[PDB]
């Protein structure tokens, strides 16, 4: 009756292990008050955004582009010195792929209105990696943890490129303390 | 230029407003001994004029006999950024503000009081509801053309003629 | 930068190298 | 009928032995108006922050980490005050009193007891007795950690100097 | 051997003052009785026994490439390069600068990701029933009757007496700035 | 949490100031951060 990842508060009602990495860890209750399908929706969304930004941030450092514009080995350098016309375009794309992945449901009173759609389950399997039964249970495990981490390691890495205004990995070899 | 009107970055009578504001801040600051909080505040009054007398300087706004920026707002796109642009800005927020409220009263009528709906909020479903107004005007065009925001005029209560 | 993870001599300090710093002082 | 500790006092109706160190000591009447669990919970949280506060005093004189500078733990407040150590302590304590007060609306429920945290990795308490005998332990070394932290700082504010110097000499 | 119930089993404990717990069942090597801090009532006692075995494994080999390395034996040209003296941290040093250190943690970290990674994940899972530490390495052939123990119980024994030798050599070498023998 | 205080808190007069607050205080920090906006900038 009471959570295992914080055993002095009860177990969260809506959290029964089904879902992946669910150790009963919701101590303010947001899954009492709000649908858990939203939820888990969102936290594999910006799971999966901090994973290819996590990714970047070490990588934009090592590997550019060529160009003078695309030369900041500091990402947030490279926010700036990128071309306006292109980083405008990453968001228009970015628009045009929420619209149509999520087939012009994209709200909190029209997103999982079909009962076939899945928290998370965007139909995305472009080389179908996904079939293996007993895999996919551990795949989702991977993938939500993979997704945690990214979020704790990239939101630690932009607010480390603003104390120090170094890239990560050099930061780390040119390491100056506060 | 427009109307008749100069850049502020080339008209006199703004460097002379300009000339004015910092002197009347700077004459405060003689009075008080460097180093003295009330003198970091008159010079923090002092840079944060200049820096606004610069950038407005600098943002090609057009300034009249006056000394002062005056705006344009018949269209041009040279000064669509005085009116224009900031007047899609709030569309798009009010129209959001307008969304969510409706779609608030649409749920409300189906609860079991509705009025209790009304003075004491459901925060959760207002939440989704404030949530979804990021596409206002395709929910809310979809929503006109399906029939479900236009209302027929036999339905609706009007006094005797 | 050509350099290693510890024990660097010269304008190589990497967070290893302060861990180490702070702990010999 | 009267207290256990103050014979000539009677036992409040609402210390009946349920708490462990209960001597049936409370001449003000707290316990009267204010809820007992909110009051052993506060209890707890205020004793276990003094005994580690006297912990500290001991230690942190006795010691001092090398990347920091050597000065008395009451003009440590002072300095990470500014040098921002301070506020990361500050930081990390309100972090985790956010799942305390969490905790303590379970209190009031009625599913958790007044200091239970859940917090024994070393498996130190095996069987009830001995989680009785401990929490007794505790009880008395807070209320008497809460005494001590407040002789050993207003002590330093009176002689200047800390506690193992002051047991020296006078 | 095995000997249940005089140096394994239920019943053992070799440090009476912190009394044997329920939790320990018996069943794997090196189970003397002692838990005092009761870790084994929550934890995994598969994945702690294949770390235990693993770091006195690696403590064995480490104890007998300190002292061949401390005494003064050396393989022929090693000494030019990492140096003509016998101080394991500066040999640690200039085999990293050498490069000899990176290619022992590459080879050493690709056995572990390919084979050590999955023996633990389904062991684990329960997939094989793989017992801890059993990667199936007899090349000689040395266990095959005896392997209940006087194979499992000493080596288990012979690495954590490893563990606490290599962890005192180390700190005695750092305080006194002297390898041992 | 009681959810008879919650249920005050959802009330129309203390989710109005709260929200209201809110507001003003984005405001508020919108204009320390970024003063003087008096178009937008193109
Ligand atoms: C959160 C993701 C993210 C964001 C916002 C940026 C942003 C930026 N990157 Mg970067 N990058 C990322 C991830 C990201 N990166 C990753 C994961 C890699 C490794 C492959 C790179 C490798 C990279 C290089 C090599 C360079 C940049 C550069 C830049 C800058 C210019 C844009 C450009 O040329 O992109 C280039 C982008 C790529 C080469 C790869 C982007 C692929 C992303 C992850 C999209 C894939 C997912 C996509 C949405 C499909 C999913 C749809 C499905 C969910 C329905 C800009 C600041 C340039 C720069 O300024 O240098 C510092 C540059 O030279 N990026
Ligand atoms: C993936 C996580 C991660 C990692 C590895 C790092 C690593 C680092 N950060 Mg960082 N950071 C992170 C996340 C992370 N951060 C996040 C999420 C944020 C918020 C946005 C920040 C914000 C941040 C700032 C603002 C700064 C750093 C700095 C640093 C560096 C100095 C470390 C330091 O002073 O810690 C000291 C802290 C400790 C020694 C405490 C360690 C406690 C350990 C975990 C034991 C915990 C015990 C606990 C009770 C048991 C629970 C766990 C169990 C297991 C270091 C490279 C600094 C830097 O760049 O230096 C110039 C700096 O200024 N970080
Ligand atoms: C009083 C009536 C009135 C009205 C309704 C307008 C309306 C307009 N004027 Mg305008 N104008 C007026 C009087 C008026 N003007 C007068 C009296 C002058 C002389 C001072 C001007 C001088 C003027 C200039 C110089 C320009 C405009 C432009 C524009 C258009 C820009 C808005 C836009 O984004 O549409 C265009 C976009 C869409 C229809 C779709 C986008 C999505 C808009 C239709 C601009 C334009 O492009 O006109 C055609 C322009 O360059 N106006
Ligand atoms: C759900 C919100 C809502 C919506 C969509 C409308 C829609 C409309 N109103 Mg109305 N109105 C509202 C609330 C709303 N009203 C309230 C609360 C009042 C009392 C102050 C009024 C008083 C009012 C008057 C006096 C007039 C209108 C008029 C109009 C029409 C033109 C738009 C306008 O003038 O806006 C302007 C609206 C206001 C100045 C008042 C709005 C007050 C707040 C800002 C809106 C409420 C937000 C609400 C708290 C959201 C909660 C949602 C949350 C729980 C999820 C349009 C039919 C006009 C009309 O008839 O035009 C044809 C008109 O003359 N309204
Ligand atoms: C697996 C361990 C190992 C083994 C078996 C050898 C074996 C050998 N090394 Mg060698 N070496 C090693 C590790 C090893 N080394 C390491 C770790 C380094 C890095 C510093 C070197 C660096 C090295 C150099 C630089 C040289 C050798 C040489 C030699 C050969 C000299 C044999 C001889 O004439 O007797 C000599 C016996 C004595 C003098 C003792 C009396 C021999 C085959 C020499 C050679 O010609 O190689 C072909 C040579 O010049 N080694
Ligand atoms: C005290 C030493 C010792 C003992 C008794 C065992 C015992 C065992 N190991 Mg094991 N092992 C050890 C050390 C030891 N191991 C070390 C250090 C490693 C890391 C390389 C391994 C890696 C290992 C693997 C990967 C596997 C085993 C397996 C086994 C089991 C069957 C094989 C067998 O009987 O080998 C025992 C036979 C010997 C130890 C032969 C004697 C050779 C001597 C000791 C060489 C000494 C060299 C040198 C003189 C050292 C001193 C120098 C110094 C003074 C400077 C058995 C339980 C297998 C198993 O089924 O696990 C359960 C298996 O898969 N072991
Ligand atoms: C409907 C009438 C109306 C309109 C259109 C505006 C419009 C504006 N006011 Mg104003 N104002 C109004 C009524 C109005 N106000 C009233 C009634 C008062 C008295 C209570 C004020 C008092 C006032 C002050 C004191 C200030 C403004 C400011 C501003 C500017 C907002 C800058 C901003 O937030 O950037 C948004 C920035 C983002 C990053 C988003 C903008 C030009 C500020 C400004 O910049 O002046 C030019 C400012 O300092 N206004
Ligand atoms: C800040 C700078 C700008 C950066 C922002 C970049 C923009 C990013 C690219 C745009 C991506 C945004 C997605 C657009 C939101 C659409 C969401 C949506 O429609 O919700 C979906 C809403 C849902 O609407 C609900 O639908 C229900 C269905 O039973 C009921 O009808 C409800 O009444 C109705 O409200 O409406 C739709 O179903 C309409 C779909 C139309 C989507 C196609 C758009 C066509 C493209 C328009 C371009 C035309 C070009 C101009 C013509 C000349
Ligand atoms: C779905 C699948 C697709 C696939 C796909 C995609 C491309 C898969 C890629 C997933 C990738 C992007 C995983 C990214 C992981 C990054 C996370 C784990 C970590 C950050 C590290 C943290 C801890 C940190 C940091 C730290 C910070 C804080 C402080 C610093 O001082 C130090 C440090 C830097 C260490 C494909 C296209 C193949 C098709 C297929 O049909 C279906
Ligand atoms: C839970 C969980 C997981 C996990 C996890 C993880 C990794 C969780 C969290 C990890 C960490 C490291 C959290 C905190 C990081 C640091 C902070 C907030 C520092 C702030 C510093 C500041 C503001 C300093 C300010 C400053 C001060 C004071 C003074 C000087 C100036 C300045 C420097 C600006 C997984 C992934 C294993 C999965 C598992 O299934 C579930
Ligand atoms: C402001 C400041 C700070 C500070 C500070 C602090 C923390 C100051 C002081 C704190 C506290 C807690 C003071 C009092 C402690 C305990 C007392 C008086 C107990 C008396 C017990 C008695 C009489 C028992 C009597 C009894 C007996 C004999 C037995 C029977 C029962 C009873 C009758 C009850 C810093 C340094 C932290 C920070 C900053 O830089 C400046």
């Amino acid at each position: 009756a009471k959570s295992k990842a914080v055993p002095f508060l009860s177990q969260p009602e809506a959290l029964d292990g089904s879902m992946a990495g669910d150790v009963g860890f919701d101590p303010f209750g947001f899954s009492s008050n709000f649908d858990l399908k939203w939820l888990r929706e969102a936290e594999l969304k910006h799971g999966r955004i901090c994973m290819l930004a996590a990714t970047g941030c070490l990588v934009q450092e090592v590997v550019h582009l060529p160009g003078e514009a695309f030369s900041q080995k500091m990402a947030l350098n490279a926010w700036a010195a990128a071309p306006r016309g292109g980083m405008i375009s990453i968001l228009v794309a970015i628009g045009l792929i929420e619209l149509i992945s999520n087939r012009f449901a994209l709200t909190a009173t029209d997103m999982f209105a079909n009962p076939n759609r899945v928290p998370g389950d965007l139909g995305f399997d472009p080389l179908s990696l996904g079939g293996n039964g007993a895999n996919r249970a551990r795949m989702e495990l991977a993938e939500i943890t993979h997704g945690r981490a990214a979020m704790m390691g990239f939101s630690g890495m932009v607010h480390q490129m603003l104390v120090s205004k170094q890239a990560p990995i050099e930061q780390l070899m040119h390491f100056k303390a506060v | 230029d427009v109307a008749g009107l100069t850049p502020c970055g080339e008209s006199k009578e703004f460097a002379r407003r300009l000339d004015g504001s910092v002197k009347k801040l700077q004459t405060r600051l003689k009075k008080y001994e460097a180093g003295t909080p009330p003198a970091l505040a008159l010079q923090k009054q002092i840079d944060k004029t200049k820096n606004r007398f610069d950038r407005y300087g600098k943002a090609g706004l057009l300034c009249g006999t006056d000394g002062l920026p005056h705006l344009i707002a018949d269209g041009r796109w040279s000064h669509s950024g005085e009116f224009v642009i900031p007047g899609l800005f709030f569309l798009y927020v009010a129209g959001w503000i307008g969304w969510v409220g409706r779609s608030y009263v649409l749920f409300a009528r189906t609860a079991d009081k509705p009025t209790e709906k009304e003075i004491i909020i459901d925060v959760p479903v207002a939440l989704s509801f404030v949530s979804t107004g990021f596409i206002w005007p395709f929910s809310a065009f979809k929503e006109f053309t399906s029939g479900n925001l236009i209302v027929p005029a036999d339905e609706i209560t009007v006094s005797p003629r | 930068d050509g350099c290693g993870a510890y024990a660097n001599s010269g304008s190589c300090h990497t967070f290893l190298d302060e861990i180490g710093d702070a702990l010999k002082a | 009928d009267f207290s256990a500790a103050v014979p000539f006092l009677k036992r409040p109706t609402n210390l009946d032995g349920q708490y462990i160190g209960d001597v049936g000591f409370d001449p003000l009447g707290f316990s009267d108006v204010f809820d007992l669990r909110v009051l052993r919970e506060a209890e707890l949280k205020h004793g276990r922050f003094a005994m580690l506060a006297t912990l500290g005093f001991i230690v942190q004189e006795l010691y001092t980490f090398p990347f920091f500078p050597k000065m008395a733990p009451v003009d440590a407040h002072d300095y990470f005050v500014k040098q921002g150590g301070g506020s990361q302590i500050i930081f990390w304590i309100s972090f985790v009193e956010l799942f305390g007060v969490v905790a303590l609306f379970e209190t009031l429920q009625g599913k958790r007891e007044p200091g239970d945290f859940a917090f024994d990795p070393l498996g130190l308490a095996k069987d009830e007795a001995t989680l009785e005998r401990y929490r007794l332990a505790e009880v008395k070394h807070a209320r008497l950690a809460m005494i001590a932290i407040g002789g050993f700082i207003h002590q330093y504010w009176v002689t200047k100097q800390t506690v193992l110097e002051q047991l020296g000499n006078f | 051997l095995y000997k249940d119930g005089k140096m394994q089993g239920k019943g053992v404990n070799i440090i009476p003052v912190f009394a044997r717990p329920d939790s320990l069942d018996g069943t794997i090597p090196g189970d003397q009785g002692f838990d005092p801090f009761g870790f084994s009532s929550w934890v995994n006692m598969k994945f702690v026994s294949e770390a235990e075995i693993k770091h006195g494994r690696l403590a064995m080999l480490a104890f007998a490439g300190i002292m061949v390395e401390s005494i003064g034996i050396s393989f022929p040209g090693a000494t030019s390069i990492l140096g003509d003296s016998k101080d394991i941290f500066e040999i640690h040093n200039k085999a990293v600068e050498s490069g000899a250190m990176g290619q022992i943690l590459l080879w050493v970290g690709f056995i572990e990701a390919c084979v050590g990674v999955p023996a633990m994940n389904e062991m684990l899972s329960g997939e094989t029933s793989r017992m801890p530490g059993d990667f199936g390495f007899d090349p000689l052939g040395l266990g095959k009757g005896d392997k209940l123990a006087r194979k499992q119980l000493v080596e288990v024994t012979n690495g954590r007496l490893a563990m606490l030798a290599v962890s005192g050599i180390v700190h005695h070498t750092i305080i006194t700035g002297k390898g041992p023998l | 949490m009681d959810s008879n205080f919650l249920k005050y808190l959802s009330t129309a007069p203390v989710l109005f100031t709260v929200w209201l607050s809110f507001t003003a205080s984005f405001i508020i920090e919108a204009n320390r951060f970024f003063p003087d906006m008096l178009y937008f900038p193109m």
